[PDB]
């Protein structure tokens, strides 16, 4: 039944190609076939295929040169990050709606409040050794980390603006990171951030602080941050 | 909904916490805060108390009938930290075994499929699970799973007896090595699946979807489908249906059945129709059935007082 | 005194919030949670509940509250289905599979063409199923048509002949409600009763009706070409010139019906819709006759009709949505929200079947939802026989899980009423051998009966001689049925015609042998031990040697002794009786009566045997008429040795041993 569902999509695709019509996306036809099979793993697979294939198609004569281009490699990593961020935002949403009494979602929509309510589930007890204070009883670095993990850099910037007096120069680095299309610091700001990381942040007791600096500064690539990145 | 049948005056002095019919539906066991286990022989109408079993020092939480191939055996568990095995011989009910190996209230008892032997699972508020085995010769053997749940175990339910590869040709005389499994629900918000391997019980899976104490867990009986189904209910007012389509993948997917406005206390499967009975803190019993599109629909709402 | 206070036995009305903040304390929740009820339902729909002079718990039966009694009808259908059944025999779990995709459509259409003989009294309990099964006959009929082909089939003829058959079905679906309508539209209206006569043709009489008030226009017309296309061009032209600004009111709707346009935005800016006030079924028929050529295909008629209730970027949706024949009354008011609601609505079977004519991909998981036909999400009926016909007409895209569930639900229903072996026939089609095996054994162990009766023996002979079930398995179920409760009587008999190369022996020995010796019922014991004593069964019985020999021999010795003695007391059997008895001394020596009664019975038997042996020896070794009274000078050392190794209680057995010793001493004195 699965092979027949796809063979029908191949027929419909080829019929449109042969008739000289606008070539349908084979990804969309196969995603529509997968949604009819009621297999969640196959649906999640085609959502991933759709996200990773949404890249600027260059009519290159040579597929290898196109795929190995720095622009195309950067497009794939951007789509993989967007997929993982959306997946985690949906996981955060489902986890909060499954635990509404503990989560205390409140009445104000947005990723910032969703992450606060997720922290009531994931951090029910104060973890000793968190740094740079709390916003409304929630740890600053945990809020920044989970807003970034959900792909909502604007919700993370709201946290950074509220904690601006504790975070110092990090605010300016984080503002530069958000305004860059590639989520990149300038080589000067990045080297300043890496030097600050090695001197002070690497020895921090706060695992969320370490992870956020390692992400933005692209440093300590040997550390897996298993205290905050467990999956 | 169903036509009215007999009314049984149980002559009790408190709330019946739980009630179970025997295998042939000729007897009803009941247990209460009054520390008694009462047995009624309700055959062809005619309510009839046949035994008042006293042996617990606290409220009795759950009762479980054994398979009739071992005779008329009933288990009970209590706040007094004991599990009692009652047996009828020649119409007389006696305490044939007492297990006191838990440090806190024993909240749930469930007999294994009779293919496995005479095996009882017991879940306690000490966070442990005990498996009592009777071999026919000598005392009951005990396998205790210490720290099964971090705070306490509220419910235990056995998996159906499935022969691995029942569609594979085998000799006329042979022993079917059953995969013995059961599910437990605890105060750590986890539903946990257990497997016997080399005579030891191991945690096979953790199922994470409840946000508060799991109150009850029920493994659906095998209707000859490969899909294994578990129901769980919680203090968070949610009921989840957990499905696993392939016994080899061990992949369990949660589906939210419903979210009640109050606590859900018990979940129980119908033997023949895959109907879930759900008992809520709202004093209602709701019946649920899966439709052909895989949606779950409420097929009846039973209120206290419409009889 | 002798009066009483008066126990308030309410599970308290509704105090709550106090104890509730009290429990908000999370230090303890097991007492918080004693209050409610851990109650679940059980097998055969036995419902267990704890809800409401007295005040406590009620436990009220809850089987099926819908269609509880409805036997005769399924009896005819089910008989038909299994008579059309076929049988597979290669494994100990047999396998049913329908006869290859044929004749079921004519069995079902023939069956409802018998229920029509008494369907009059029933209201809306067959017409829905009649519509569905006659649609299935019109579409994938795919059956006899008075030789539809006497010689050879040409696909144009085959498809035109299906358009004749489906046109005769559509006319017959409309014919009742059209003679209701023709009784109401009183004299007269050529802009209404003329329209309804056309929505179900029968043009024969539509002409006699023009006689009175019908125009020439219609008596002349009562198959062309684009003649009607020039009627259309004429219309286009009045339009471009506003030539029809003043004209007959819905006479225009009737004229456009003769010329298929069939929704028209007039120069008044009126939307003259021909299709409104109809059902999707007549709306598609109007497309098949009047909007399209007299030669075309149905998948194209279906897809145009679906893109006619579906909207356009310039056009009002002009066909009615295909609702099930019930929900019609409550057409959801689509207040600025049509599509988002349509993406949740069932659509009656007939369109799912007209697709499966067309195509091979659309979802069998929608088409078999039983709230299409009715809406009680319980009984399927139609679903199971439709699944067998869909399996006959090929189609294998359905998941096994949904097969297992559909068979489990109809087997659970059958029981809900309380049924039997045709549920076994339905299960015998499941492709998984050990699940077919386990389900049939478990169902037998629920429902089989240890009172044997004409109803039990009818179901049992049907199971064995129709469904190919066995004799020993039912007896084993009866044995289980006794042990868990009773008895001592039927369990032994039902286990009998069931080998117990170990358990049988066990039980028999520890009970029936002691009582049959007390009552001396050797016969009833002689079957089970005779049948276990076969040279192939002796190889496999633990303790066989021991006990077999034991009891068999007791009985045998007695019998042989008596009979032979009388008879003529032949020597050779007497040699073999001596051989058996002399060995049996050294076997009664070893009885291991591990329990009480064991020893009880042991004693009993030793006693009786000894008595019998005495009496038998009486006339035994030859009364010596010729000798000085048969003096027993000869003494046997083996008998004395066997007595020493003989095991029994120190009282009576040793007293007997002492008497034997005294006899031996007397023999020694005689020898002296």
């Amino acid at each position: 039944n699965v092979e027949m569902a796809y063979a029908r999509q191949m027929y419909m695709y080829n019929e449109k190609v042969v008739s000289g019509h606008l070539q349908p996306s084979l990804v969309d036809l196969c995603t529509e076939a997968a949604e009819r099979l009621d297999d969640k793993n196959v649906s999640d697979l085609w959502v991933m295929v759709k996200q990773m294939t949404d890249v600027p198609l260059i009519p290159a004569s040579d597929t290898l040169k196109s795929r190995c281009s720095g622009q195309m490699q950067m497009a794939f990593v951007r789509q993989a990050l967007n997929y993982l961020e959306q997946s985690y935002k949906n996981y955060t949403l489902i986890s909060v709606f499954a635990n509404l009494q503990q989560a205390q979602l409140g009445g104000v929509p947005g990723t910032y409040n969703l992450v606060r309510s997720f922290l009531n589930i994931r951090l029910p007890t104060p973890i000793p050794g968190l740094q740079d204070g709390e916003i409304e009883g929630y740890p600053v670095w945990a809020l920044i980390y989970y807003c970034m993990r959900c792909g909502d850099l604007m919700a993370a910037q709201q946290v950074v603006n509220r904690a601006q007096h504790q975070l110092g120069d990090f605010k300016n680095c984080f503002q530069e990171y958000i305004h860059n299309k590639d989520r990149r610091l300038s080589p000067t700001t990045e080297n300043k951030l890496r030097l600050h990381y090695r001197r002070a942040v690497r020895a921090s007791t706060d695992p969320y602080k370490r992870a956020v600096y390692c992400i933005i500064g692209r440093c300590d690539v040997s550390d897996n941050h298993s205290e905050v990145a467990d999956k | 909904m169903v036509s009215v049948i007999n009314t049984v005056d149980t002559s009790h002095e408190d709330m019946i916490h739980d009630a179970q019919m025997d295998y042939y539906g000729i007897r009803l066991a009941t247990c209460s805060s009054d520390r008694s286990v009462k047995i009624f022989d309700v055959k062809n109408g005619g309510q009839i108390l046949i035994a008042d079993l006293r042996g617990h020092d606290g409220p009795v939480w759950q009762v479980a009938w054994a398979h009739p191939m071992y005779g008329n055996i009933l288990a009970s568990c209590s706040y007094d930290r004991k599990v009692i095995i009652w047996k009828e011989e020649n119409g007389t009910w006696e305490k044939t075994y007492e297990y006191t190996g838990h440090d806190s209230s024993v909240n749930s008892v469930c007999w294994a499929p009779h293919d496995f032997g005479l095996v009882l699972a017991c879940g306690s508020s000490d966070g442990a699970i005990s498996i009592l085995t009777f071999t026919g010769d000598g005392p009951w053997e005990v396998k205790k799973i210490s720290n099964a749940h971090t705070i306490g175990c509220n419910a235990v339910s056995w998996a159906p007896s499935v022969i691995p590869g029942s569609l594979v040709d085998q000799p006329s005389s042979q022993k079917p090595n059953y995969i013995k499994r059961f599910v437990s629900g605890g105060c750590d918000n986890l539903v946990k699946i257990w497997r016997e391997e080399d005579g030891q019980w191991k945690e096979d899976q953790k199922l994470e979807a409840h946000s508060d104490w799991v109150r009850d867990v029920a493994w659906a009986p095998s209707i000859g489908l490969p899909t294994s189904t578990i129901a769980s209910c919680s203090q968070d007012g949610r009921v989840y249906i957990w499905t696993s389509d392939d016994a080899a993948t061990n992949c369990w997917t949660p589906k939210l059945l419903h979210k009640f406005n109050d606590v859900v206390w018990h979940v129980s499967w119908s033997i023949t129709a895959n109907i879930l009975a759900v008992s809520g803190g709202d004093n209602k019993v709701t019946l649920w059935k899966e439709s052909v599109d895989g949606q779950w629909a409420c097929i009846s709402d039973v209120n206290k007082g419409q009889g | 005194r002798t009066v009483g206070t008066r126990r308030q036995q309410e599970l308290v009305p509704l105090e709550k919030s106090v104890t509730h903040g009290r429990g908000s304390l999370l230090i303890d929740m097991g007492l918080f949670m004693g209050r409610s009820f851990r109650v679940g339902w059980g097998p055969n729909w036995t419902l267990v509940h704890n809800g409401d002079s007295p005040f406590k718990v009620h436990m009220e039966k809850l089987s099926l509250e819908q269609k509880s009694r409805e036997l005769q009808s399924y009896l005819m259908p089910l008989e038909i289905e299994l008579k059309n059944s076929s049988v597979d025999r290669s494994a100990q779990c047999p396998h049913f599979k329908p006869n290859a995709g044929v004749a079921a459509i004519h069995d079902y259409a023939g069956w409802v063409r018998n229920l029509s003989n008494e369907a009059g009294e029933l209201e809306a309990v067959v017409k829905q199923w009649g519509l569905t099964w006659t649609l299935c006959e019109s579409l994938w009929g795919q059956l006899k048509e008075l030789e539809a082909s006497l010689d050879e089939p040409n696909e144009y003829v085959r498809n035109l002949e299906r358009r004749k058959a489906f046109s005769h079905w559509l006319a017959h679906t409309a014919e009742e409600r059209i003679e209701e309508e023709v009784s109401l539209y009183g004299p007269e209206r050529h802009v209404e009763a003329v329209f309804s006569f056309l929505t179900g043709g029968r043009i024969s009489d539509a002409c006699r009706l023009a006689q009175k008030s019908g125009d020439h226009r219609l008596s002349l017309l009562l198959g062309s070409q684009e003649m009607r296309e020039l009627i259309s061009l004429q219309l286009v032209d009045w339009n471009k010139l506003q030539v029809d600004h003043y004209i007959q009111e819905e006479r225009l709707r009737v004229f456009c019906l003769l010329s298929g346009t069939p929704v028209w935005r007039s120069s008044d800016n009126r939307s003259i819709n021909v299709c409104s006030q109809l059902d999707w079924k007549r709306t598609l028929a109007v497309h098949l006759w009047y909007m399209l050529p007299p030669t075309a295909t149905i998948a194209q008629a279906l897809r145009l009709y679906e893109r006619a209730f579906q909207e356009h970027e310039e056009g009002e949706p002009y066909a009615c949505y295909p609702l099930p024949p019930y929900l019609e009354d409550c057409s959801i008011s689509l207040g600025d929200e049509p599509s988002a609601k349509f993406s949740s609505l069932q659509r009656d079977v007939c369109v799912h079947l007209l697709k499966l004519y067309s195509e091979r991909q659309y979802d069998l998981c929608q088409l078999l939802d039983p709230s299409s036909v009715t809406p009680d999400p319980l009984d399927y009926r139609l679903s199971w026989h439709l699944w067998m016909v869909l399996q006959a007409l090929n189609y294998t895209h359905l998941s096994e899980h949904r097969q297992g569930t559909l068979h489990a639900s109809y087997a659970a229903q059958l029981e809900n009423v309380g049924l039997w072996e045709w549920a076994i026939f339905v299960l015998l089609h499941i492709p998984h051998p050990h699940i077919r095996e386990a389900g049939v054994r478990e169902l037998l162990n629920r429902q089989c009966v240890v009172r044997e009766s004409p109803e039990s023996l009818a179901k049992e002979n049907f199971l064995i001689h129709r469904l190919c079930v066995p004799a020993q398995w039912v007896h084993e179920a009866k044995a289980i049925r006794s042990r868990r409760d009773g008895d001592r009587h039927k369990e032994a008999l039902y286990l009998l015609k069931g080998h117990q190369w170990n358990p049988c022996h066990k039980l028999v020995t520890r009970h029936l042998a002691a009582d049959a010796v007390i009552n001396e019922n050797y016969r009833y014991l002689q079957s089970f031990l005779g049948e276990l004593s076969n040279p192939e069964h002796c190889k496999h019985i633990q303790d066989w040697e021991t006990a077999g020999k034991v009891y068999l021999d007791y009985i045998r010795v007695i019998d042989m002794l008596n009979l032979i003695q009388q008879d003529e007391s032949s020597g050779c059997e007497l040699e073999k009786l001596h051989t058996k008895v002399m060995s049996l001394c050294k076997w009664v020596e070893l009885i291991h009566c591990y329990t009480a009664k064991d020893r009880l019975a042991q004693s009993e038997m030793a006693k009786r045997v000894a008595n019998i042996l005495r009496v038998v020896l009486s006339l035994q070794q030859p009364p010596e008429s010729m000798s000085d009274s048969s003096e027993p000078r000869v003494p046997l050392r083996l008998l004395a040795p066997h007595i020493g190794r003989l095991p029994m209680p120190e009282d009576y057995a040793l007293e007997e041993l002492r008497g034997l010793t005294q006899s031996y001493l007397r023999e020694l004195i005689c020898d002296s």
